[PDB]
């Protein structure tokens, strides 16, 4: 396995899927409007994130639509509209696109296009994403670049259970249109303590999970895990501090918190799964570099997947892993 | 007997295709003749005479509106425009047979549903010259209105994604309990998206309080309905989803009010689709930036929504050649007046370009409403400032 | 008389919406009983002795097959893998009412088309291994084949993308003058997909010789039918689109061949599209990554494909048990040597990770490729290199 | 108007429609397989640019399909998947998204899964893009960026009537599925002598349009033509030199001509109509940063439209006009 997994009140181990339905459990508790729908979500969901909730909660509120995904978006909007909170799921990440445009001239324009005299805040679009060491071109992809040239919507990525589930309750309750991806090869890999009530973490707010002096590393979803393991290594092999950096919201993002970290550091290196070309690390690499251009010593580094789609028995050489993170941090402390 | 899951049905022992039955279609009601006689005494409505001539006073000053900002659009005082000629009829009947309170989406050719609702003269104009008046700020194009007053959802561009959205709304009012329908609006070339089909399926599974309401008014811009569909028309599909369907000749408001009140009564009481085709022709442009004589009359002159009105109402002793003057004058008058003001009002604050792209404004997004205010500050020389807002 | 473009129907002076004929759906043909006897004589085949026996092994090879690599999957052997149980005879009915040339677009769930035109075992499995032999270079899951000597379009997981494709390609053949159909394979959850409304749509409008055929097995993943549509199953959706269809029983060989046959023949002639809806049900699990037991037998002790082509074949004295037992034993013994060949070879070169995502290599991609064979110099060792080709 | 528009034998005035209609009957009548196709096309379409082509080629060759895009794009997929030249029309760019299902998970991804025993190579998607005046939230979209995250796709914007023939021409030959981007606001505005006769411009090729020494500016489509004017602004206020770059290949582009340029001036500035946040300009910011550091004498610079949705009255206070441009260039040589 390429990755390692490693106040308020009682609090369980959770792994991220139960996690989820915790998120969703506390939702539809105190929400008498909320539903939840989409491909099989009625037996308890293909990852398992529904279980127990339509017998909580009834059929009318847990549901399984029709096989169109853009039926799923266009009917998550409508309920919407009428200000109930509409919880829609989608398979994967992969099969997103047929929602495309009603993500994006729809959704992320609703609000703006009439003035406000309509909206769809109220809907969260719940998808699981990223790579998972078999799912090839249709069940690894991360499309959250894509989303994040939308003004309009909010996409929203966690690291962890207890991320996961104070992120989801945000995207849930936020008043704008949030895509909250789910990292599937997370959803039964290693539990934490998880609050058993609702909390929240604020959306477009990075967090610093481990302070560094020497160059500032920037990931979401599991690559955060493989970051802080590249920390570690480069602390024992080279001597170097890193700023460890989860930025959690993809959009809108938390450029304060990364640019003061590079004024520190004066070294980035970002990392995603998702291609290099126009994926997020060049928005973020972008803009530092127009904020923080008298402080940068290197130039800014990103270790991102090859330009490629995502392959199926070639996994192991695609992925963004430590080793290629920590040759391209070598490097950059080398510059 | 068969046994599977997908559906119910006996063994057949001869192999026979399934034909369609295009040119014997679903047949067309109608309630009243091309001179506006009524065929059927026990079809009529017996609409009041309030009522009646409320239809037609919101159908003429439509058309009224319509030549007026046609007009104004070619001399390039709106940006663009669209006409609802032929189509008044099944605007007004439906919108006639709804409660005031049912939640409307349409396509864009739709306008006397919100002139039937008494949307203002002043903000049909204000969201065309995109003014200071106008609640949707200037920001889309010509003829897109919204109205939360009246129920009326802003239209949008992209043809057919109201059709799944309008099922969402109809899912959430059956939960809330509403004894409220949707309806959804959308012509027959919009019917050709997936998101017609996502609908339609959505409606029948989730068992919701919808009408669908198609205008087959024979064109999508220049393709003819021979290239859109090869089989009888929208109202065929309906059955094919388990939605309970029917055709009405959409120039008889008579028809259109009939099927729309049985179908939002059965809708509302059951939870249950209804499918309506109202089958007209459409008389105008596709829009301003639309010469149809490029790609094809008989409609305007003899078959009629308006002129059929007019004659019922006379049959009946509710109107004459004196009170259709001063009528015509009243109208003219009334959307004149609208028009004048529309035209000397400022436009809206620049600065309302960057609200509303979220509830809140993201400090990124402020970052460039600062940006843009400073340009201004030294630039502005160059932009058209003494028309806008402050 | 109505003068609309929209439509080609009469009047009606009466309120009356049409009702869909949902629990008297389309009779479901059937040749053959569950005994395997012929129920009509008129619509017997009489497919030839070599032809029948060819359709049978080719479904228990099928069958062998699925459970050797079913266990390979449970065992972490290959990632994934999707069985066929209960569909066999969908599969071969209809590969053997095609020409050898005809164009197959599928889903995921027909490998019996590929086993009916001879597609090697080798292959079979070096896809499902992603070694050194997969001409698809290991780079889609498991079960996504595809051969361009057997003109077999490479399957891919995005559900519904290949119907309007289909369509494409059968326009393309028409233009050439081909005598050749295209079939295109989905489930009944696919086909509520926004592309299954867009390629019907085409095929009717743009006079495609095109054959859709359905599985409808009675579920899609853990969503039964009746959460997936509302309508007559997805043939009565056919004549909307002015489609010719018919549904038939999908265990029954001789009647899914009989279909396909007059379809094809049809197709061809006319430039016109085909419906076919085979009616069976999914016997296991929707994959490997699913227990179907969570969400619902009958099917496999009462009505299945195999039994009833065995059955079939011992009425002419065309099988026994004897033939039976050597027959099991071949079939294991010819896949259990493809099997211990591909699991013995190496996977290709991680070199294949970066061609043919253009046609030529852009410059950037390369230096991609290069950064990854410098990368594989210094760290090599913590990747599984000694498995890969090179 | 917010823009100025200022060897092959034969050459004839053509605008820019009128160009890419000559393009598309070249490629008619020497490509007896080629067939062109979407809505309206028959009657010569809403922009003008298929005028003829049914008379001359056949109601076979030019035709109008259902009101479909994810139709028309499966469709032109299945032709190209025959061998046989699919050229789909997509009304305007804002409508391509109910597509981007079948142009990402499938056209982009059809040589690479299959091991290239199929292929998708001839097809060509054309479709309007970019501002008008007046076409407000969906006819003004500049939806490049999101494809430029597609490996296996190929998109192109031309800049010119001579452009837009020989790059139409070389889309419609590549071996690669490509989307051809049309400048409307050009399709009447200004003619230039256009080859009666085929010729090809190279894809994945920038054009340095102007020499300069002290900036490198770089756009495409419509907003060439303003940095042109900016140039000459920056010339006549400033004394500043600039070179003046084309890019006209979206994905893959012309790194190299790009990273040449800014090595020799130490400056650059992009410029698009799409929103700043996600859009092209920051994956060539990120490059040439990476490339040029050391080069590099003050901040990459993008002049982008805002990050909202594309305005009906407000449209001269949103687009990266000549002011905001110069001004930005103006703060850049300041630095
Ligand atoms: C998804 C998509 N594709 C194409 C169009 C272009 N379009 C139009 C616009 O752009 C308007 C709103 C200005 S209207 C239109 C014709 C639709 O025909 P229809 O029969 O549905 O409706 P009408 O006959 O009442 O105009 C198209 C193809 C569009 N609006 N949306
Ligand atoms: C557009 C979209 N949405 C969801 C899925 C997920 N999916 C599946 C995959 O991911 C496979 C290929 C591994 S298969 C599947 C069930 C389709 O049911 P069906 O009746 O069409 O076919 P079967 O009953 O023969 O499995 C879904 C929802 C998918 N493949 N594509
Ligand atoms: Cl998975
Ligand atoms: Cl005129
Ligand atoms: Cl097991
Ligand atoms: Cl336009
Ligand atoms: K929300
Ligand atoms: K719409
Ligand atoms: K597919
Ligand atoms: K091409
Ligand atoms: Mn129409
Ligand atoms: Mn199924």
């Amino acid at each position: 396995a390429h990755f390692t997994f490693q106040e308020y009140g009682q609090t369980q181990k959770m792994n991220l899927f139960q996690s989820v339905t915790s998120a969703l459990d506390n939702s539809l508790a105190k929400d008498p409007t909320a539903v939840i729908f989409g491909e099989d979500v009625a037996f308890g969901g293909v990852f398992r994130c529904t279980v127990g909730l339509r017998d909580k909660y009834g059929k009318d509120r847990v549901f399984n639509t029709p096989l169109c995904e853009q039926g799923i978006v266009g009917f998550g909007i409508g309920i919407a509209v009428t200000g109930a909170t509409a919880i829609a799921e989608i398979q994967f990440a992969d099969y997103i696109f047929p929602a495309f445009d009603q993500i994006v001239n729809e959704a992320a324009k609703y609000r703006y296009r009439s003035g406000d005299l309509f909206n769809c805040g109220s809907l969260t679009i719940r998808s699981p994403w990223g790579c998972v060491g078999h799912g090839a071109l249709y069940h690894s992809q991360s499309p959250e670049a894509f989303f994040a040239h939308c003004p309009g919507i909010k996409v929203v990525i966690p690291r962890s259970p207890f991320q996961a589930k104070g992120l989801l309750l945000s995207c849930i309750e936020d008043k704008n249109p949030c895509i909250f991806f789910e990292p599937k090869i997370l959803y039964r890999a290693a539990a934490e303590e998880v609050p058993i009530e609702p909390y929240n973490i604020p959306l477009s707010q990075a967090e610093v999970i481990q302070e560094g002096s020497d160059v500032t590393l920037v990931a979401w979803g599991t690559q955060v895990h493989v970051i802080r393991e590249v920390a570690s290594m480069a602390k024992e092999k080279l001597g170097v501090s890193c700023e460890v950096i989860d930025l959690r919201t993809i959009i809108p993002w938390d450029v304060d918190t990364i640019c003061k970290s590079v004024i520190k550091t004066g070294r980035l290196l970002i990392s995603h799964e998702a291609p290099l070309t126009g994926g997020f690390a060049s928005e973020i690499s972008s803009t530092v570099q127009e904020e923080c251009f008298l402080n940068l010593e290197a130039p800014i580094s990103r270790v991102c997947g090859y330009d490629t789609p995502f392959p199926h028995i070639f996994e192991p050489f695609y992925i963004p892993d430590k080793w290629k993170c920590y040759d391209a941090l070598r490097k950059m402390i080398n510059y | 007997k068969p046994q599977f899951p997908g559906a119910s049905a006996e063994f057949i022992d001869k192999l026979e295709f399934i034909q369609p039955n295009v040119i014997s279609g679903i047949p067309i009601y109608r309630v009243m003749d091309r001179q506006g006689q009524i065929i059927n005494p026990s079809e009529d409505p017996h609409l009041p005479k309030e009522k009646v001539l409320k239809l037609y006073k919101s159908m003429t000053l439509l058309n009224t509106m319509d030549r007026i900002l046609y007009e104004s659009q070619r001399q390039g005082r709106i940006s663009f425009y669209m006409t609802n000629y032929g189509e008044e009829g099944t605007h007004v009947g439906s919108a006639a047979a709804l409660d005031n309170t049912d939640l409307v989406f349409g396509q864009y050719r739709e306008a006397g549903v919100l002139m039937y609702r008494d949307y203002p003269l002043e903000l049909f104009m204000a969201q065309c010259y995109g003014n200071i008046s106008d609640l949707g700020k200037g920001r889309q194009m010509p003829v897109h209105y919204g109205c939360k007053e009246r129920h009326f959802v802003t239209i949008s561009s992209p043809l057919a994604t109201q059709i799944p959205q309008a099922v969402g709304a109809a899912y959430a009012a059956k939960r809330a309990n509403a004894n409220r329908v949707v309806i959804c609006y959308f012509g027959e070339g919009a019917a050709s998206e997936g998101d017609a089909h996502a609908g339609f399926n959505f409606a029948a599974t989730l068992e919701c309080p919808i009408i669908f309401f198609c205008r087959n008014n024979g064109y999508a811009i220049s393709t003819p309905t021979s290239e859109q569909y090869r089989g009888d028309g929208i109202a065929a599909r309906g059955p094919g989803y388990g939605i309970m369907s029917i055709r009405v000749d959409g120039n008889d408001v008579f028809a259109v009010y009939n099927a729309t009140k049985e179908a939002r009564r059965r809708a509302v009481a059951e939870n249950q689709p209804f499918l309506i085709e109202a089958m007209t022709y459409r008389i105008g442009h596709h829009s301003t930036s639309d010469d149809s004589s490029a790609y094809r009359n008989y409609w305007d002159k003899q078959d009629h929504p308006i002129s059929r009105l007019r004659h019922y109402l006379l049959s009946q002793g509710w109107w004459d050649e004196e009170q259709e003057k001063a009528w015509r004058k009243q109208s003219r008058r009334k959307v004149m007046e609208a028009f004048e003001q529309a035209e000397r009002k400022p436009k809206p604050n620049p600065n309302l370009l960057f609200s509303d792209v979220y509830q809140e404004m993201p400090a990124q997004l402020r970052k460039q409403q600062e940006s843009l205010a400073r340009h201004l500050q030294t630039y502005g020389e160059h932009y058209p400032l003494d028309h806008f807002d402050k």
